[PDB]
DNA sequence: GCCCTGGAGAATCCCGGTGCCGAGGCCGCTCAATTGGTCGTAGACAGCTCTAGCACCGCTTAAACGCACGTACGCGCTGTCCCCCGCGTTTTAACCGCCAAGGGGATTACTCCCTAGTCTCCAGGCACGTGTCAGATATATACATCC
DNA sequence: GGATGTATATATCTGACACGTGCCTGGAGACTAGGGAGTAATCCCCTTGGCGGTTAAAACGCGGGGGACAGCGCGTACGTGCGTTTAAGCGGTGCTAGAGCTGTCTACGACCAATTGAGCGGCCTCGGCACCGGGATTCTCCAGGGC
């Protein structure tokens, strides 16, 4: 997904 | 009287993802509604796992276990990573 | 011999239209005075602001919607496709609210 | 002698408050008292909520040639997907209309 | 007074909302038990409005007493504050 | 022999089990079944019996009222035996689907 | 030792003493099947929170109340374990 | 000097706790303070229904010459009501069973 | 350590309209249950609406108005009636 | 009812 | 007689000019977030006790399993008649724009009554023992019910 | 009519419900200091009521094609009964991990005074989006041909  | 709003922030987030896009009005309202229910139920789920153990205070581990009450699937590991990742940024200094 | 569209195929593109806007289906005037005719019973000599008839619009709406799709999935298992009151009580009865 | 005001999100690096969080908190009657962490912890958890809701809006409203956001494009990006349909699966969004489909049972 | 004012919702409103909803084919009777089932959904969230606004002590239904009454059954309502 | 007629003997079934109040399934196969489900998310795990039993009292009321609704289904569509598409409809109708 | 392959000890006379129950008069043949994994996904979801609400305690025995808990977190409230 | 002691309850005229009443809302973080006509009020109204419970559940346990009450009782004074069933409707009762009901079309 | 519940007044409650019925543990168990759920709605919903209304107490036209939430049909109106009784026969001795 |  | 095989009228898509209203940036300034210290209690941590959860073995019988046979039920094919869809004309009331008046919501000062906080003391509610009766069990009628 | 299953009367017997009791923790009585809530006066924003013209939308009527519903036949899948096999339930032993309570003391959060920069309210303007018109492409339904 985004921004671990 | 004046009020307040989460605009400016959520204007500055969505400046960094998409660094050419405006927002309306009505848009703006939805997302000062999203914010304040995600933190209502973050915040009774706390404060009820708070109370359940004969506790006082509510400490970074109520939160991080309500988030994973809450939170489904792989957002709730998103969400802790990025939480952990910011205590200890905020602890280091 | 005038042009005319075969039985069910208006009804196809008025489901495409209607699934691809977002303004409300209801008249405004009626509705409110529908609900003001509602409230005069639980109290008397009562003021509405329009965003308070807007929000009850606004709830009505989805949840008619909501229930007519019910109400459509209800009448076709029944291998139909006209919808029927029965399957409203059905769905209605299923979903708890009776 | 004082040093130089630092806000906390600077601090934490995060956008979101700290101090309104904090007194959010304090004043809601949660507990009795509040940790030093707590405020940090909402806060980037709710600044990462809001970044995916506001990614996937702007990929929808770019996808139909828009610059902007309506609540029609949030309705989308909630719906097409399978977590947040999942948060907010009791949740009406004013002027957000439905998702189009239609059974193959009707179609020609 | 007001009376009989349930006969406003017109059959072709009822037929857009269908056709919003997917359907394809109606028969003849449903407009009566639609109209019922709104009746019954708007009495019950207006009788909630009005008791949140009569604990207040004021003479004005405003928006937050119907998002209020509407949060209480389960039907979080995003955009009216 | 007195063979009953079909459909006869399941009446009486349906009458004696709606009158009594106990649990109609065996304990350790439960058991072990939730011993079993428990052994992913954490490793040397203890119960407590009474947990046992609420768990199985959970799971009896909520198979019973699927059973319900699921027959409901069925009649609705001009027949008496219920089938998988009823469970799926009705499922996907109560919102868990 | 492990445990695996105990879901096929939820027996087909049981699954119809449910079906009696709930008011059916005849079943078909594909019904176990269906049963079988809706309760199975019923377990895992409430036993999720409940080894959640266990860990949080800093425990390593499952008590009733966290399965009272968890049910009561889904709208399923129960009477009678506390 | 002190007169002899009366409890809220007695001075009230209830059956229900006053004191516990008021030390539980005191302690379970609902306001900053309490006033002095709430727990009067809260226990009037639990006795009131605790009354409507034992009286139906009473009847039912009456009906089938029995002298004690036992949960199957309870859930049929609860089930057989058309207000009790509405407050208590997504309540699971321990031991409790279901309500003898068949469908006419199975009945032969 | 010693625990509490509400055994001995459901027990006075239940010797003044079935003088000659007893009752099991089980089911005082589920009373038991029953009272506390009861009491943890009313004063959540009470709390809630102080504050709503930017005040800071609990009194007891709060709780009535709860009361007339929750409780369905005539049931409201009888216990407002009883509720009512009981405060103005308190407060005149 | 009860107790009326 | 059938399976295509092109035209025609309506619906949908695409492109250019326009003007207007809302989104986005700039400036005072004031209330709320920051920095530095102090104190009294909540929670971390180590040690001891004893309840209750896990492991094992033998046996008696209730419940699960396997195979056969026949009948009640699900499902596909036909035909008919009523009811809902598509379209053109007439009639009704929604909607937009502008004015005027008064009820009711929102803000400020102030003064008194209601609730929090302490100390003492004494009676109501909990843990512990127990003796008896409501309830469960076994067996012989005896009447309601299915093929 | 008769096999099978269902309702009923009686000795009895064991474990669970109701009653007694010592005592100790939580509720009751009297007094006080300070902040929350009740009350009167005032300003102006937002709700209610009214009038006229026009044009979009609702109501009424009619022909006919497609869909709901009833009826009949056949073949497979589910219910009922019986002999054989598997493991659930019950009672009893023995060992130890882990829950629950107690005493010490240290680090962490509440509280208060000063200082200042981040965020809210108020004008201003230009570019993104709604609306209009004409032309190009697409979708549907009925008429004909020979395979």
């Amino acid at each position: 997904r985004s921004r671990t | 009287s004046r009020k307040e709003s989460y605009s400016v922030y959520v204007y500055k987030v969505l400046k960094q993802v998409h660094p050419d896009t405006g927002i309306s009005s009505k848009a703006m309202g939805i997302m000062n509604s999203f914010v304040n229910d995600i933190f209502e139920r973050i915040a009774g789920e706390a404060s009820r796992l708070a109370h359940y153990n004969k506790r006082s205070t509510i400490t970074s581990r109520e939160i991080q276990t309500a988030v994973r009450l809450l939170l489904p699937g792989e957002l709730a590991k998103h969400a802790v990573s990025e939480g952990t990742k910011a205590v200890t940024k905020y602890t280091s200094s | 011999k005038p042009h005319r569209y075969r039985p069910g195929t208006v009804a196809l593109r008025e489901i495409r239209r209607y699934q691809k806007s977002t303004e409300l289906l209801i008249r405004k005037l009626p509705f409110q005075r529908l609900v003001r005719e509602i409230a005069q019973d639980f109290k008397t000599d009562l003021r509405f602001q329009s965003s308070a008839v807007m929000a009850l619009q606004e709830a009505s709406e989805a949840y008619l919607v909501g229930l007519f799709e019910d109400t459509n999935l209800c009448a076709i298992h029944a291998k139909r496709v006209t919808i029927m009151p029965k399957d409203i009580q059905l769905a209605r009865r299923i979903r708890g609210e009776r | 002698a004082r040093a130089k005001a630092k806000t906390r999100s600077s601090r934490a690096g995060l956008q979101f408050p700290v101090g309104r969080v904090h007194r959010l908190l304090r004043k809601g009657n949660y507990a009795e008292r509040v940790g030093a962490g707590a405020p940090v912890y909402l806060a980037a958890v709710l600044e990462y909520l809001t970044a995916e809701i506001l990614e996937l809006a702007g990929n929808a409203a770019r996808d139909n040639k828009k610059t902007r956001i309506i609540p029609r494009h949030l309705q989308l990006a909630i719906r097409n997907d399978e977590e947040l349909n999942k948060l907010l699966g009791k949740v009406t969004i004013a002027q957000g209309g439905v998702l189009p489909n239609i059974q193959a049972v009707l179609l020609p | 007074v007001l009376r009989d004012n349930i006969q406003g919702i017109t059959k072709p409103a009822i037929r857009r909302l269908a056709r919003r909803g997917g359907v394809k084919r109606i028969s003849g009777l449903i407009y009566e038990e639609t109209r019922g089932v709104l009746k019954v959904f708007l009495e019950n969230v207006i009788r909630d409005a009005v008791t949140y606004t009569e604990h207040a002590k004021r003479k004005t239904v405003t928006a937050m007493d119907v998002v209020y009454a509407l949060k209480r059954q389960g039907r979080t309502l995003y955009g009216f504050g």
